[PDB]
RNA sequence: AAUUGAAGAGUUUGAUCAUGGCUCAGAUUGAACGCUGGCGGCAGGCCUAACACAUGCAAGUCGAACGGUAACAGGAAGAAGCUUGCUUCUUUGCUGACGAGUGGCGGACGGGUGAGUAAUGUCUGGGAAACUGCCUGAUGGAGGGGGAUAACUACUGGAAACGGUAGCUAAUACCGCAUAACGUCGCAAGACCAAAGAGGGGGACCUUCGGGCCUCUUGCCAUCGGAUGUGCCCAGAUGGGAUUAGCUAGUAGGUGGGGUAACGGCUCACCUAGGCGACGAUCCCUAGCUGGUCUGAGAGGAUGACCAGCCACACUGGAACUGAGACACGGUCCAGACUCCUACGGGAGGCAGCAGUGGGGAAUAUUGCACAAUGGGCGCAAGCCUGAUGCAGCCAUGCCGCGUGUAUGAAGAAGGCCUUCGGGUUGUAAAGUACUUUCAGCGGGGAGGAAGGGAGUAAAGUUAAUACCUUUGCUCAUUGACGUUACCCGCAGAAGAAGCACCGGCUAACUCCGUGCCAGCAGCCGCGGUAAUACGGAGGGUGCAAGCGUUAAUCGGAAUUACUGGGCGUAAAGCGCACGCAGGCGGUUUGUUAAGUCAGAUGUGAAAUCCCCGGGCUCAACCUGGGAACUGCAUCUGAUACUGGCAA
RNA sequence: GCCCGGAUAGCUCAGUCGGUAGAGCAGGGGAUUGAAAAUCCCCGUGUCCUUGGUUCGAUUCCGAGUCCGGGCACCA
């Protein structure tokens, strides 16, 4: 903390979503070496370009972490889908594909790892339309969307091709994602995702600001999971860089004072004094899944116990259904009365994932406020 | 210490890190503490209406 | 701070006439005075030494409208006054600025003095005052800023005054709510019913 | 510690170094006197007395000693030089 | 070196310095010989605003107790001749 | 005028009366916890880990001590453009000034913490064998020479940290020599002992033109003082433990030598064998002490957080050095543990400074603003420095003030609860009606903390001088972090602001329903076994109120450690009995002494705090002036009954 | 954040390697009593931690979870 993050550039959130041991890290970290030289847990790792400011999120890819990884890719605007050309569609591929399609990501390119390690002009461009296919199995644009190739190790080396290849890579990253629009009106709230300790400074909460602006010193309150308490900002950051009003839409590391480790826990938001109450108990209508949204496939009653994820951390809830109504169906559009057991800071409106059973259910939208 | 679990009903078990008061209850011998009920692991009293400064029962938000 | 309360259920539990609603109107008989301070006011009180201690204590207190903190430190600066602590009591409780207002006419009940003071309508030796704990030193003279002068409530407030006792020991000049504090107020001027003794007691204790 | 006025420690080894050579050749005098006295020679004593007196009165003037120090060698020296002598 | 200087005490936004009398080294409020008088910068026209025992003063201006500047100023407000 | 002051209750029993514990009613708090929570004022805020600490800051300053000039700004020899004086621009310490460097001063203060400490400390009172930078009084001196070195250049070592050799140079740095006394030694004779100069202005004179000379300012050296500060000494007092009775060999004294600013086993040499102890030595545990704080009618008991004095400590252990002053918080060296750096050769570290973090814990705050004010350091001054201090943020942690509306208002409504269903009660409460706007919200005005210092001017001093300088008036320009200050005025609308505990007795205040020795409550005594005023809910009432409870803690009550102010035949309690050392106490008359005792006087008894009378914040809290108080101790002159000593 | 455990009537536990939940000890009901204990006559009174899944059928097989214990990870 101590060079002053100059605000040039529009912000970008950006990560991978490949298959395990598919080069996802080896690439965040190529990017930033390729671009760090022709130019002059979650790892978030930053690079700048003379067209945009990127703020890269690798998160692991293994099956143990398809929840905090929703998170990952939640605040995230365009997915990086690093798939091996050596192995092409896998299960983890797919189940990112699903989950950057329910999490909602607008954008997203596909690149084609580790296409040195084979020869040939039909293998890696059949594997490739397969990708380019398994995209439109999942109403992505898929022909639309761009296909890099080519090696993320060689990009660690000299091999000027291979280092072209991954820089022109950033040139379809600044083309195919636009500039992205920012929530700067609305009373400030962020979600936290991660939470810290830095020594001689005390905890840090991190996460992508969901709307308004932080300005240093401003009074703040901790809303959410087990009660309530107030603080009050010191220092807003920028990856290890100072801030002076914290904008919307980008990820920083907000220093609360007065404020232990064990008492922040993930799942709170930082939201303007007055702006929201949290909440056990609400109405929503649900949409349920069928077996072509890939929800469940069996009818279910009062006593069914799913996770609602919300603007982070899940929670279990109990769900009560409205009279005249005896089982709900897959596929159907229902409203439903649900009190979750951790009270979670929530307005009208708010969209939110019911899953459950290791995937997702059914998704939906607040409808009124109870508590 | 043996403190006195008050109130009517726990949360208690096992382990659980509660707050302990001081105050014997003059019935059960060895016993000589109060647990503070509300504080820490140590929930309120369910249902309580009066006198629920003591019992950690906030006021009814209803 | 203030009771702010029904202020004629005190009345009834003082079974007396504490003149909080003193009002615009003379004698109430619109409460059910004495054997009514409430479901169980049919009752006959075996009443303690303590309990008619405490009793006179809280009637004293709720003629004032002093609560019992500011009130115990009434006391301990009788005790470390002169003469005598029985008359000392009386005569700082009737020190207030919201009692000598009241005496004057200045508004109808004590807590309207209260109010009126409390908004700046009421200006003693031309340095305007807001606190009723305000206590008046001997030849001081209060009166009623132009701004705030007979603004309604009191004209028909001080035409109240009127069929009162008034003082001996403080003066007014009804023309242009002029008052003037004088003496200190003998014992024999005030209360003559209300009973220092017990209260004097009670905080011997 | 780091402290722009660690001028007062380089100084003051510079300074022990000096004051103590002196303080040095003062008590080697003294000692002189000393050696003069347990030979026995009163006529050889007083003349190394007569040799120190000025560089003791002198460093006792410059503060190194606080001329009490610098009376009491007077002092007691002569005593002995003298109840020889 | 003694020195005659003012004490800061009193209130908070209300200052009533003590011109007194004591040691360089001393804390401000700290120990000294013997108060000397007062000075009230907030006191305006009244019954009092500044006293100050000019005969202790005299004896320790041929003391070797030097006169810190306010009290200096102080010393010229009461005056010799006003 | 200045302590006009002392309350009881419940519970052993069938009942009484005692004895005797337990418990409550009070005050208090650096408090925490639960519930609730509008504002302002003044205070307080790591009591546990003297745990480990990231990062910033907490001590610098003087160009009027010096060689310098690395930057910067002006000036000059010259330079280049070109509107040839408008610009470009290299030299130049020559000025304004100012990095690094030498030198002076400060850094021993201010701030922190209370680990160690049962006296090496503190408090009270005396004392002699001392020193004391700065400040200040008095009297003299201030003559004349030298040699170095940092910087700086050349080279070179090391990754850094950090140098090494060889040259050049200055001073208020260093060093002989002259010079000396009422200074040091000594009986004296006699001997010896010091230093520095800089800045402002200037007529004549004198200029090798470096200036000499005149004068004011300041600093320098010696001595004697004064003040202050510190070291030292003694007596008294200053926790618990005898289930700790003996301890001690530098130990106790002497003599001499050294040592210290100074006395001294402070330290050696030898000599004598003593010294302390039952009026508790040694050992053990705990502890910073005091002014004070709390309580108490007082005597006392507990405590010593903030404020102030003292003492001790500065990662742990040890040591000295510099200096007036340390054996040193932000110095040195050494060792150690612990962290980090490294190119592994070696280096760095010390938050019990202010913030802040982790850890501990029931539990305690901002990585704020500013030197505007007071004080300190340095400086001629200007200024600089200052986490001292002043403010601000935070927390109901405490004390204090205020608000949350006032008046009217019977249908004596609805709803609630109760009932003998007749009614009552919540209830003048609400709605209604009439006013009011404090305090917060909003918009304007606006004190006071500011005194100074600078520039200028006139005058009086100074002086060869109407010059500089010092001092005093006098003019302009000004200096506020708090600060969108206090405070006033205006705006809108009752508008944004009431909880908590309790209701068997003690103890102020009662009923209904739910449960049935279960669930529960409980400070004590106790309630609940199907009609609970004791549990849980409701209604109502009482208490207190921005708080209310609970818990912990101290004193009070408790005359239940009794000195004031108790007991011991049977309630706890006369040793089984005697003899008896120390100790305590002692008949009667006279004398003396005056130890206790008493009277008087003087000194002290820090300030604050407490008390009393006044003053100032709109009141209060808080601040504050004077006074009394500080119950004490010591010396001094008296008294002499009573007690003690000596005498008959 | 993740992995691995533990959760069976009031208490302590047996129970499986899918077939329809027991053991002891307590507790309730009737008799008796003012109410109990003893005595007599009768009863498990259980969301097998919650929910979902695969199954005709899951305490018992497989997910997701809450509460707890344990391990690893966690300096903008
Ligand atoms: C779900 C994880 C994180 C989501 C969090 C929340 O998502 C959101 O609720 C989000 C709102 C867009 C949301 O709704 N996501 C929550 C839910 C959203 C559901 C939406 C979108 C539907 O459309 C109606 C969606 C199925 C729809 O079908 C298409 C896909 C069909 C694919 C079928 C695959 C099938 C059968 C299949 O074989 C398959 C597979 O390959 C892998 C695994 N298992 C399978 O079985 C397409 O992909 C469309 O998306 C909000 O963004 C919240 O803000 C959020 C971030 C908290
Ligand atoms: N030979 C080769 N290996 C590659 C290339 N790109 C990626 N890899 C492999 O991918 C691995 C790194 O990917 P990893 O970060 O483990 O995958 P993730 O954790 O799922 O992102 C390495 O072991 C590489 O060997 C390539 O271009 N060539
Ligand atoms: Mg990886
Ligand atoms: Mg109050
Ligand atoms: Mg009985
Ligand atoms: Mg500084
Ligand atoms: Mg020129
Ligand atoms: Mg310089
Ligand atoms: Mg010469
Ligand atoms: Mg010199
Ligand atoms: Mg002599
Ligand atoms: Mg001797
Ligand atoms: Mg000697
Ligand atoms: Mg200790
Ligand atoms: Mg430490
Ligand atoms: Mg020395
Ligand atoms: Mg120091
Ligand atoms: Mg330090
Ligand atoms: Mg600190
Ligand atoms: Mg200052
Ligand atoms: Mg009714
Ligand atoms: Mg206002
Ligand atoms: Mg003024
Ligand atoms: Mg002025
Ligand atoms: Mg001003
Ligand atoms: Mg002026
Ligand atoms: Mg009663
Ligand atoms: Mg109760
Ligand atoms: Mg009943
Ligand atoms: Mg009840
Ligand atoms: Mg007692
Ligand atoms: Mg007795
Ligand atoms: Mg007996
Ligand atoms: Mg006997
Ligand atoms: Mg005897
Ligand atoms: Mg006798
Ligand atoms: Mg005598
Ligand atoms: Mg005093
Ligand atoms: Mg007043
Ligand atoms: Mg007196
Ligand atoms: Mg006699
Ligand atoms: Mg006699």
């Amino acid at each position: 903390s101590k060079e002053k993050f100059e605000r040039t550039k529009p912000h970008v959130n950006v990560g991978t979503i490949g298959h395990v041991d598919h080069g996802k890290t080896t690439l965040t970290a190529a990017i930033t070496t390729v671009l760090a030289k022709t130019y002059g847990n979650t790892s978030h790792v930053e690079y700048d370009t003379p067209t945009r400011h990127y703020a890269h999120v690798d998160c692991p890819g293994h099956a143990d972490y398809v929840k905090n990884m929703i998170t990952g890719a939640a605040q995230m605007d365009g997915a990086i889908l690093v798939v091996a050309a050596t192995d092409g569609p896998m299960p983890q591929t797919r189940e990112h594909i699903l989950l950057g399609r329910q999490v909602g990501v607008p954008y997203i390119i596909v690149f084609l790892n580790k296409c040195d390690m084979v020869d040939d002009e039909e293998l890696l461009e059949l594997v490739e339309m397969e990708v380019r296919e398994l995209l439109s199995q999942y109403d992505f644009p898929g022909d639309d969307t761009p296909i890099v190739r080519g090696s993320a190790l060689k990009a660690l080396e000299g091999d000027a091709e291979w280092e072209a290849k991954i820089l022109e890579l950033a040139g379809f990253l600044d083309s195919y994602i636009p500039e992205p629009e920012r929530a700067i009106d609305k009373p400030f709230l962020l979600p936290i995702e991660d939470v810290f300790s830095i020594s001689g400074r005390g905890t840090v909460v991190t996460g992508r600001v969901e709307r308004g602006i932080i300005k240093v010193g401003e009074e703040v309150e901790i809303v959410g999971i087990k009660e309530t308490q107030k603080s009050t900002c010191t220092g807003v950051e920028m990856f290890r860089k100072l801030l002076d009003e914290g904008r919307a839409g980008e990820n920083v590391g907000v220093l609360l004072r007065g404020i232990k480790r064990e008492e922040i826990e993930r799942g709170q938001v930082l939201a303007k004094p007055g702006t929201i109450k949290p909440h056990t108990k609400f109405e929503s209508e649900v949409y349920i899944l069928s077996k072509d949204e890939g929800g469940r496939h069996t009818p279910f009653f009062k006593g069914y116990r799913p996770q609602f994820y919300f603007r982070t951390t899940d929670v279990t809830g109990t769900i009560e259904l409205p009279e005249g109504v005896e089982m709900v169906m897959p596929g159907d559009n229902i409203k439903m009365v649900v009190t979750l057991i951790h009270p979670i800071a929530m307005d009208d409106g708010l969209r939110f994932a019911i899953r459950e059973g290791g995937r997702t259910v059914g998704a939906g939208v607040v409808a009124k406020v109870l508590s | 210490v043996t403190s006195y679990i008050g109130g009517e009903g726990h949360n208690l078990q096992e382990h659980s890190v509660i707050l302990i008061r001081g105050g014997r209850v003059k019935d059960l011998p060895g016993v000589r503490y109060h647990t503070v009920r509300g504080a820490l692991d140590c929930s309120g009293v369910k249902d309580r209406k009066q006198a629920r400064s003591k019992y950690g029962v906030k006021r009814p938000k209803a | 701070a203030r009771y702010l309360g029904p202020k004629l259920k005190l009345s009834r539990r003082e079974g007396t006439d504490l003149f909080l609603k003193s009002g615009v109107r003379a004698i109430d008989t619109k409460c059910k005075i004495e054997q009514a301070p409430g479901q169980h006011g049919a009752r006959k009180p075996r009443l303690s030494d303590y309990g008619v201690q405490l009793r006179e204590k809280q009637k004293v207190r709720r003629i004032y409208g002093v609560l019992e903190r500011q009130f115990r430190n009434y006391y301990k600066e009788a005790a470390r006054l002169k003469g005598n602590t029985g008359e000392n009591l009386l005569a700082l409780l009737e020190g207030r600025l919201d009692n000598v207002v009241y005496r004057m006419g200045f508004g109808a009940t004590r807590a309207e003095a209260r109010q009126l003071v409390s908004h700046k309508a009421i200006m003693v030796n031309g340095r305007v005052v807001n606190i009723a704990s305000y206590q008046v030193s001997p030849n001081d003279v209060v009166s009623i800023r132009e701004k705030a002068k007979k603004q309604s409530r009191v004209k028909a407030a001080l035409e109240l005054a009127e069929q009162r006792e008034k003082p001996t020991w403080l003066e007014v000049d009804a023309g242009k709510m002029e008052g003037t504090f004088k003496r200190k107020p003998e014992r024999s001027d005030l209360s003559a019913d209300i009973n220092e003794h017990l209260i004097v007691e009670l905080y011997s204790k | 510690n780091i402290k722009s006025a660690k001028k007062r420690a380089i100084q003051s080894e510079k300074a022990r170094k000096h004051n103590a050579s002196r303080r040095s050749m003062m008590r080697t005098f003294i000692k002189k006197v000393y050696a003069a006295i347990e030979a026995g020679d009163k006529a050889a004593a007083q003349k190394a007395f007569n040799e120190m007196q000025p560089i003791v009165d002198r460093q006792a003037a410059k503060g190194l000693i606080h001329k009490n120090k610098a009376a009491r060698h007077k002092a007691n020296l002569t005593a002995q030089i003298n109840k020889l002598a | 070196m003694v020195t005659i200087r003012l004490a800061r005490h009193g209130a908070k936004k209300r200052p009533f310095y003590q011109v007194v009398v004591a040691d360089s080294r001393n804390a401000r409020n700290g120990r000294f010989i013997e108060r000397v008088g007062f000075f009230n910068p907030i006191a305006s026209e009244k019954e009092e605003g500044t006293r100050l025992d000019l005969d202790r003063i005299a004896h320790w201006v041929g003391q070797g107790a030097t006169i810190s500047d306010r009290v200096a100023a102080l010393i010229k407000e009461v005056n010799k001749a006003a």
